[PDB]
């Protein structure tokens, strides 16, 4: 119990922070990444003067604060900022004190050993937790669904990846990063919709085409006949009520927008699409393991939610992969929490605790220790 | 025992009866040892009682001494690990374990 | 019946294992001669981990395991890994217990007297076989072809061979080997065909095109008026249809390829080639056992089932041969198991019982007993 209770897992986005105790089934913390700085000096009736906020105090009262992403494109690059998101996380939304809690931590696919060095760095230097681990996100999102050879197609809120796992080792040489996500697909879908002759005008209409993106967006399969559809005009439109009255449609651009994962030409992007990039990242692997990574294309992230993308990338791949092949396209519903999932069920695992890097360890063999 | 021979007056040295036994305890309840490689594997969505014998192997085989690949005969009905405890050798069935 | 069924025939090659029951008329099992031991941990879905692999499992898995050959040239190089393939074709491939079988196996031309001494040990010692024997590869392929003396042309994957024999006893002195064969051979064809303009770059694309060398190759007799009429451009030419559609052709390297048995000079060997080879076993012989042995060469082998083979040996060797001499190039069409079923023949027969090594020989007079 003395840690079978005691684990955390923090997977560190670049939109959002998803948090909670190794055992939970899903994250008891989820916010976002941002860390508010007051452009004015003055406070709230009742606070003292704050020199910062991070998460969600500091969406909600953006307006007078300087937002900033310590995580660009899935790689820290702030580290005053991100030690503030870390703080935010076990202080004030876990409320635990850490330095009696191991950690189990989650960084990028192809992350700079610098960087696995420092935040072992600051968690052990600066939070004095007692022992702690960093796991590659597609190795735990592949993990969760059971098995350790697949393709991980993970994508979030600023970076998707391929990445190809064997045994459960990450192929470094195979790894495939598009730096276009949910972040992109909102400020597109946002476009498309005052192009519908709209506008979101005030903050209050800014945040919810996100939600709209979110609720009402689809990802067509044969999205030729989809557009031809549009236009006999069917029962496909899709109203949504604003935070007032104000009932605006949708009816065709609600798949214009996940059209863009698959066509990145929709958006002035000369990068190749999704599913052609799962087949490129299987092009460059071994031969002989080529037919495991085709039957298990495990999907994970919040922007691999819109419904119909499975159906689609399972057509997309069967029809450029040799007939001889199996293809299977894994996207599970939980897939918004893989990583963490996979993260929760690892450190929580009976065999995990002689990999967790303790205090000993590191104060006997510096940040190396945990770099692997 | 040491208490006599400090009441009496006797002069004998003597190491500790049980850390004969650390060997054993350590690789089983330690953290490499078989139980968390045991409990570890059980994330493992898709692992085996085969895959977690191996797991068993590479990292106790032929490096820890109480760890032996077993002898299959005699009285015994399958092949998996020897373990060696202070009553004796014992030879452990990994199935259905996971 | 008691071992009238019960004979086993096992072939062990330098490419492939043929095996099966004295008694059927080709063997029920033939498979790789490979060992595969996994490059990684970890597992396939639904089973165990496997420290080893055999024959067919150990091909398509390759890309995870490292592959080792047993028998390099017809010779026992590797006693852990040719015990590990005895063990799969017993237990799996022909699925019967060895300890109440007796076992009829094969060996190289002049193998080493310790190492039919070491078989035996582990034919007898460790699968507890009730009796074996074991025969000479070329003597088995002569008659299978009805004959007694003769002069075999044996060829497969790893060695070519020579073997006079007169009268049952291979002629120990007149014996040749030429380390170029059917493995040799589909590597030059590799080259000849990228040279052609092309491309075996996947692992599905090297494997085909040994199997392009046994459908559509060629032993073309006038082979210097082929090139010839290669040139003219005649429907000489022929294409072959890839896993997938890329339609490749091959008009011309087609016969170039087995031209290589006769000049070793089109791979960078200055060794002779098998006509002259032939011949010079038979001017290595007894003068007077020179007449028989020209009207029976016995062609045995993999390699030796090229179309037109035997024209061109036939043509090859009268025009070296004393004209005084009768040439008799015999190649049955059943030629790529001679060997095997030179062995079903002997072992299912009336007479055969009388030579078996009986464990009591063994028990009693040691691993020189079989020696011979």
């Amino acid at each position: 119990d003395e840690d079978e209770t005691t684990a955390l897992v923090c997977d560190n986005g670049s939109g959002l922070v998803k948090a909670g105790f190794a055992g939970d089934d899903a994250p008891r913390a989820v916010f976002p990444s941002i860390v508010g700085r007051p452009r004015h000096q003055g406070v709230m009736v009742g606070m003292g003067q704050k020199d910062s906020y991070v998460g969600d105090e500091a969406q909600s009262k953006r307006g007078i604060l300087t937002l900033k992403y310590p995580i660009e494109h899935g790689i820290i690059t702030n580290w005053d900022d991100m030690e503030k998101i870390w703080h935010h996380t076990f202080y004030n939304e876990l409320r635990v004190a850490p330095e009696e809690h191991p950690t189990l931590l989650t960084e990028a696919p192809l992350n700079p050993k610098a960087n696995r060095e420092k935040m072992t760095q600051i968690m052990f230097e600066t939070f004095n937790v007692p022992a702690m681990y960093v796991a590659i996100q597609a190795v735990l999102s592949l993990y969760a669904s059971g098995r350790t050879t697949g393709i991980v197609l993970d994508s979030g809120d600023g970076v998707t990846h391929n990445v190809p796992i064997y045994e459960g080792y990450a192929l470094p040489h195979a790894i495939m990063r598009l730096d276009l996500a949910g972040r992109d697909l909102t400020d597109y879908l946002m476009k498309i919709l005052t192009e519908r002759g709209y506008s979101f005008v005030t903050t209050a209409e800014r945040e919810i085409v996100r939600d709209i993106k979110e609720k009402l967006c689809y990802v067509a399969l044969d999205f030729e006949n989809e557009m031809a559809t549009a236009a006999s005009s069917s029962s496909l439109e899709k109203s949504y009520e604003l935070p007032d009255g104000q009932v605006i449609t949708i009816g065709n651009e609600r798949f214009r927008c996940p059209e863009t994962l698959f066509q990145p030409s929709f958006i002035g992007m000369e990068s190749a699409g999704i599913h052609e990039t799962t087949y490129n990242s299987i092009m460059k692997c071994d031969i002989d393991i080529r037919k495991d990574l085709y039957a298990n294309n495990v999907m994970s992230g919040g922007t691999t939610m819109y419904p119909g993308i499975a159906d689609r990338m399972q057509k997309e791949i069967t029809a450029l992969a040799p007939s001889t092949m199996k293809i299977k396209i894994i996207a599970p519903p939980e897939r918004k929490y893989s990583v963490w999932i996979g993260g929760s069920i690892l450190a929580s695992l009976s065999t995990f605790q002689q990999m967790w890097i303790t205090k000993q360890e590191y104060d006997e063999a510096g940040p190396s220790i945990v770099h692997r | 025992e040491q208490e006599e021979y400090k009441k009496e007056g006797i002069e004998w040295e003597f190491i500790d009866f049980g850390m004969d036994l650390a060997a054993c305890i350590e690789l089983i309840e330690k953290p490499m040892g078989i139980f968390s490689i045991l409990e570890e594997e059980c994330m493992f969505p898709k692992a085996t009682d085969t895959s977690f014998k191996n797991k068993l192997y590479d990292e106790h085989l032929g490096k820890s001494n109480n760890f032996q690949k077993p002898k299959p005969a005699k009285g015994k009905a399958e092949a998996h690990f020897s373990l060696v405890h202070y009553a004796g050798t014992v030879d452990y069935n990994i199935s259905g374990w996971l």
